[PDB]
RNA sequence: CCCCGAAAGCUAUUUAGGUAGCGCCUCGGACGAAUACCAUAGGGGGUAGAGCACUGUUUCGGCACCGAUGCAAACUCCGAAUACCUAUGAGUACUAUCCGGGAGACAGACUGCGGGUGCUAACGUCCGUAGUCAAGAGGAAAACAAUCCAGACCGCCAGCUAAGGCCCCAAAAUCAUAGUUAAGUGGGAAACGAUGUGGGAAGGCAUAGACAGCUAUAGUCGAGUCGGCCUGCGCGGAAGAUGUAACGGG
């Protein structure tokens, strides 16, 4: 007999809005178990590290600050 | 600034977007020619079958 | 129905004799087999014997190349359990020409009834006299 | 018989064994070695006993250097037992070997006695192999 | 005669010879070198 | 002067993977040359020459003479590479001196 | 008689050869370019490869550290090709989407590629991805669902080609040019062994005289010879049960 074969049910976190496109005020952004990426302006940070929208714009990607983090905003 | 394409081989088992590729150059069987501008689009769709279609400028 | 079959009532067959001293046994026999069916006549049919008679003569110098004289094996079945008999192609010669030519046209000429009667049409003899002078055969370089 | 003293899981993947050896090509230690031409497996008792074979032809003069190292382990299954239920019990150890891995190298010694040594040692090993020495470059 | 698989020279008046096709050894000093690959 | 090895050139068509490949079948070898005060050069050269200038201890240290077509350049072998399995040189590295 | 045309998946089930919702088929209505193929432009990644900067593991030197040296599905200082999401655009195409009537199906198989398991066994088993069969005839592979070429509306004693072929069975070259093989190798099989034969790059000795034989380093003898390295094709290793039987035959 064994003593393996035990898995979790997928969570099926990533990214769900990529550079260059639209969004309205709530859409979620990203996705993920810890801060991979950071809030950046027009961005807000949901309690289980969730990134989401506040403003209607596109979405961009950079790297920024001294520690070098990911970083998205919403430009209007 | 035209191009003449002819289909040389059948395209009955080949992967969905060559078969898409060929559709939308319009061949439509064996030994078929047809005559299309010559736009980088087009290219890319004549270089994506370039195994199964014979051009003349 | 324009293309016409022939008809065997006016099939011509002429003799011809053929002397083995020399030749390639394969090469000799696929021209053998070709002129016995009649591939070389423009009333050539399918189903109908249109072929010529050969006669072959000094039937022992038929030669093989490379070392099949030692080596090519010629084997039969008598039904009975373990009777499987061989021989090699240097006794076969000496002891019976004829079933060499026998057995290589046999093996190019189609097999049924129709095959049957074209190797009728092949006369092998060991020697250099035939008896078919009454025939009057002509000689065929082949 | 070489072996890890310890190791963080029990049973590996089996994977796949392609490419050439970039890495371990160039001789480093001594001044001749011996390196494997084709690909293939070596367990640890092959590697013992090449090596006692090499260390007995030339009779303790120079230094052997094993750059082969096994920590792979191979799993069997007990025999007369059906498919399933579960993986294997660990058998053995070996080390995978690519063209151009350098196996071992010998310090000190006459070329000559190198080359013998070498050639009977060749003759325990499941792949074929060649001789290299130093170069500058 | 000793038939095997590998045939080789063990001393100075040993001699490899070709005969109708096989491969054998023969010794002018020892008969029981005699060899014959097969 | 002791050491001269003759080269072609190896024009843009006849750099990549596929190119180099129909290179070594047609057994020559491609080599490049950098250094100071100008632009790097894309050379070709032959696989017995080669074999027979790394024979020899000295040709490591002194100094070669490239000539392709009429100019001339003096060089050192700086890197090299060989076959995994083969040990046949497939590259050379030469700096201006 | 005519038109279209699947699935053997996911989820749940005293469920596992049953059934239900969704996915896939068909018919009617609405609505048309909102769709796809390709080209540009924007975007995130942690796989192949690689590496030792962390976690482990390895060899040899020096005094836990230093210097050289390897390895990793559950290591990463790095890091592609593809795939995926969005916007604009040419050309080609009956495309997408929505609302309703009727279903069937939820036993799959082989082949290639990436893998787990097994013995890098199985026409084995379990996933991902593409093709074919299922539900597909014709030509080739002797015969041979799943391989190669190719998608059959009906008729013709017309022509051109694909894969594969052109001595005879059996349609078409006993075609042309330059080489290799002597094993019927071609037309089953490894480590290993060997003056078999071609080709190539070197090295040693040599007509003030080389190798072998010969006569006690001398000496008759008069041109090449000696030993290795790559590489083409061949040889041995090669034993089974009704009958040649491991080119379909000649
Ligand atoms: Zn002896």
């Amino acid at each position: 007999s064994t003593k393996n074969g035990r898995d979790s049910n997928p969570k099926m976190l990533g990214v769900k809005v990529y550079g260059g496109q639209t969004v309205t005020a709530g859409n979620i952004i990203v996705r993920q178990r810890g801060t991979e990426f950071h809030a950046g302006a027009n961005v807000g940070m949901g309690r289980d590290h969730t990134l989401f929208a506040t403003a209607d714009g596109v979405v961009k990607f950079e790297v920024k600050g001294q520690f070098g983090r990911r970083y998205v905003k919403v430009e209007t | 600034k035209t191009i003449k394409v002819t289909q040389t081989k059948s395209s009955s088992h080949r992967l969905k977007n060559h078969k898409l590729c060929l559709q939308g150059l319009g061949l439509r069987r064996i030994g078929h020619t047809v005559e299309v501008q010559d736009t980088p689009s087009n290219r890319g769709m004549i270089n994506k079958v370039y195994y199964m279609v014979s051009v003349e400028e | 129905m324009k293309t016409l079959s022939a008809k065997p009532a006016e099939v011509q067959h002429d003799w011809f004799v053929v002397d083995a001293t020399g030749k390639t046994l394969g090469r000799l026999a696929t021209e053998i087999a070709r002129r016995l069916r009649g591939k070389h006549k423009t009333s050539y049919t399918p189903h109908v014997d249109t072929g010529d008679y050969i006669i072959v003569i000094n039937a022992e110098q038929v030669q093989v190349t490379g070392n099949k004289a030692l080596d090519k094996k010629y084997y039969r079945h008598t039904e009975f359990p373990g009777g499987l008999k061989e021989t090699n192609f240097e006794k076969l010669v000496a002891h019976k020409p004829e079933e060499i030519f026998e057995r290589a046209v046999k093996g190019m000429l189609p097999k049924g009834p129709l095959g049957y009667a074209m190797i009728k049409k092949m006369k092998v003899y060991a020697g250099s006299e035939h008896p078919h002078a009454a025939q009057q055969p002509q000689v065929l370089d082949i | 018989m070489l072996q890890p003293k310890r190791t963080k899981f029990r049973k590996v993947h089996k994977g796949r064994n392609t490419g050439l050896a970039h890495r371990g090509s160039t001789v480093s230690f001594g001044s001749i070695a011996i390196k494997a031409t084709e690909r293939g497996r070596m367990t640890a008792r092959q590697i013992e006993a090449a090596r006692r074979t090499i260390s007995r032809r030339i009779k303790r003069g120079g230094k052997i250097f094993i750059r082969v190292f096994p920590d792979k382990p191979i799993t069997e299954k007990p025999l007369e037992v059906r498919m399933g239920n579960g993986k294997g019990n660990v058998e053995y150890w070996v080390c995978e070997i690519k063209p151009g891995k350098i196996l071992y190298e010998i310090e000190g010694v006459n070329e000559d006695l190198a080359r013998e040594a070498f050639a009977l040692a060749a003759a325990k090993l499941p792949f074929k192999t060649t001789i290299v020495t130093r170069t500058v470059m | 005669m000793k038939v095997q698989a590998s045939v080789k020279k063990i001393c100075g008046s040993c001699k490899v010879i070709r005969r109708n096709g096989v491969i054998r050894v023969i010794c002018s000093a020892e008969p029981r070198h005699k060899q014959r690959q097969g | 002067a002791n050491f001269v090895l003759n080269a072609q050139a190896r024009a843009e068509d006849k750099q990549g993977k596929g190119a180099s490949r129909r290179l070594r079948r047609e057994s020559l070898v491609p080599a490049i040359i950098y250094g100071g005060n100008a632009e790097p050069v894309a050379v070709t050269l032959e696989l017995r020459e080669l074999v027979k200038a790394l024979e020899s201890n000295v040709f490591f240290e002194e100094v070669v003479e490239i000539k392709v077509g009429d100019k001339v350049e003096n060089v050192k072998i700086q890197a090299l590479q060989r076959h995994p399995a083969k040990n046949t040189p497939m590259h050379a590295d030469f700096k201006r001196a």
